[PDB]
């Protein structure tokens, strides 16, 4: 995920 | 018959900021003397107003920068369909 | 050495003059992935801010629709209107603008099909509903995302709008991308899911570079893309037409329903989003509930070049007074009556041409559709007191056949009577028209459709599911 939308993903 | 229309999500509204829509079969030229005839009923009641834009080939109607005391005078005008405050959309 | 998500959009089994107007952030047009084949409008309408960050959200999903490595639809060309401003945010104003914008473009230009995708949402909106609405009756394809709120699509637009194709996101174990109180959107307003966790695609970084993004904009992107490419296979596709293909062609019964709220189980479709490989279509649409009233309707409906054939209803309390189709407007629809908490309305839309269909409603050896060459393809039932192949079977209730005179149209009616749910299927190339549930020792709050399985749920129960094929 990411703050244009900072964590991870899967 | 013409209603109001806002975001109900509250932080996402934006005041002062309205998007008149007018009926279905409303030509463009009749769109913005509609527009224009706000202006010149706000200006007469001391508000200044903008209209930043005006629609035509999907819906008739205009964008206005304004008070939202001016809601009901905007509401009674002719050809008046419904109005919706402006919000904010977000990158999904 | 191929990405997770595009190889699960390819089916098991698999062997332009589209365009595609993309609506957010700005672009880096000249990106390895994604450079020549998207031309930049540059028509702007975004907020003010309350470099490589601006751009970030709309170069990685040109990426995803069109990339020449990590695309889905490569060699598809994509037009940019810059809606969303650097911190990702715009206004329903900004939107209606860039959408006038394209429908004059194409009045002043004409293409071939446009796919118009809508990576942005916000509150439910009348006026946004609107426009994207009268842009697909224009002949727009518009395909837009679900939210990323873990919310009710329907609350959102124009994930919310009709006759927009909405997108929730999942992820590489076909599970809904869930993040905290984050993550997809679902419900009735969601028309099926696409890969949308962990998405790589061009990342405004370089201009070779990449990054793995999430959001049901990405899902859209699939999306978008899956229906470019199909769109040039078979451009004179209706709306109604590709939308039906989109939910044939999915994977469907993958994702784990348990991830959603219990209530939005049934409303929301489990369907993962993949390509054509190298008929009867039908879908299921469900209604706006109704209300807790004793004298209440719902009404779901079809496209307008979509014949419906089959109304059901499902109550989660189980008192309910069952359903009927009604023309309304020159359309057949289908209304649910609650006793009552409130009922659902669950339309079957088929799409049939060289076929005329008929309501035919009488009492339940009867044949309802008499005429010779007509076939049943649904049963409706319902009553005002609370208390064999083209036949429908009743108790003290008024029957609603639906009846199709169709030459290539063949149908059969298989059942199945034993609990709490009670499930027949159609056979592999048979397409379920109509689900209905036949009552005996046990209430029943209502028979749905789920692809080809006819579900009715209890509290002695059959289902009745009527399938057809085309000859
Ligand atoms: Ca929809």
């Amino acid at each position: 995920f990411v703050s244009t939308t900072d964590r991870p993903c899967g | 018959t013409a209603t109001f229309h806002r975001c109900a999500k509250d932080p996402w509204r934006l005041p002062g900021t309205y998007v008149v829509v007018l009926k279905e079969e409303t030509h463009l030229s009749q769109s913005e003397r509609t527009a224009r005839r706000l202006q010149a009923q706000a200006a007469r009641r001391g508000y200044l107003t903008k209209i930043l834009h005006v629609f035509h080939g999907l819906l008739p109607g205009f964008l206005v920068k304004m008070s939202g005391d001016l809601l009901e005078l905007a509401l009674k005008l002719p050809h008046v369909d419904y109005i919706e405050e402006d919000s904010s959309v977000f990158a999904q | 050495s191929i990405p997770w998500n595009l190889e699960r959009i390819t089916p098991p089994r698999y062997r332009s003059l589209v365009e595609v107007y993309l609506l957010d952030t700005s672009i880096q047009s000249d990106h390895r992935e994604i450079e020549g084949r998207v031309m930049v409008t540059d028509f702007e309408n975004v907020p003010e801010e309350d470099a490589s960050k601006c751009d970030s959200h709309g170069t990685h999903l040109a990426g995803v629709v069109s990339g020449r490595d990590a695309g889905v639809a490569k060699g598809a060309s994509m037009r940019s209107l810059r809606v969303l401003n650097c911190q990702g945010k715009g206004t329903v104003s900004g939107t209606l603008i860039g959408l006038e914008f394209i429908r004059k473009s194409q009045l002043v230009q004409p293409v071939g099909p446009l796919v118009v995708l809508l990576p942005l949402a916000g509150g439910y909106s009348r006026v946004l509903n609107a426009a994207c609405q009268r842009l697909a009756r224009a002949g727009v394809v518009l395909v837009t995302a679900a939210g990323n709120f873990r919310d009710d699509a329907c609350l959102y637009s124009p994930a919310s709008a009709p006759e927009v194709i909405t997108v929730g996101a999942t992820n590489a174990q076909d599970q809904p991308v869930t993040l905290g109180t984050l993550g997809t959107n679902f419900g009735r307003c969601v028309d099926l899911f696409a890969p949308g966790e962990d998405i790589i695609g061009a990342s405004s970084d370089c201009s070779t570079c990449f990054v793995s993004q999430s959001g049901t904009s990405q899902a859209a992107a699939h999306v978008a893309g899956i229906a470019a490419m199909m769109l040039s296979a078979e451009p004179e596709l209706t709306l109604a037409e590709l939308r039906q293909r989109l939910i044939h062609f999915s994977a469907k019964d993958v994702i784990n329903e348990a991830w959603f709220p219990e209530d939005q189980r049934v409303l929301t479709p489990n369907l993962v989003a993949a390509l054509p490989p190298s008929q009867l279509f039908c879908r299921t649409v469900w209604s706006a509930h109704s209300g807790p009233t004793r004298m209440a309707t719902a009404i779901a409906r079809c496209a307008p070049d979509e014949e419906l054939l089959s109304c059901s209803s499902f109550s989660r309390s189980g008192k309910r007074r069952g359903e009927r189709m009604e023309a309304q407007g020159g359309k057949l629809v289908c209304r649910a009556h609650n006793a009552g908490e409130g009922v659902y309305a669950i339309a079957r839309c088929c799409l049939l041409p060289q076929a005329n269909c008929s309501v035919h409603t009488a009492p339940p050896t009867r044949v309802h559709c008499h005429q010779q060459g007509h076939v049943l393809t649904g049963c409706s039932s319902h009553w005002e007191v609370e208390d064999q192949p083209n036949q429908c079977v009743g108790h003290e209730a008024s029957i609603h056949a639906s009846c199709c005179h169709a030459p290539g149209l063949e149908c059969k009616v298989k059942e199945h009577g034993i609990q709490e749910q009670v499930t027949v299927a159609c056979e592999e190339g048979w397409t379920l028209t109509g689900c209905s549930a036949l009552p005996g020792t046990s209430h029943v709050l209502g028979a749905y459709a789920v692809d080809n399985t006819c579900v009715v749920r209890s509290r002695a129960v059959t289902a009745v599911a009527i399938c057809c094929r085309s000859r």
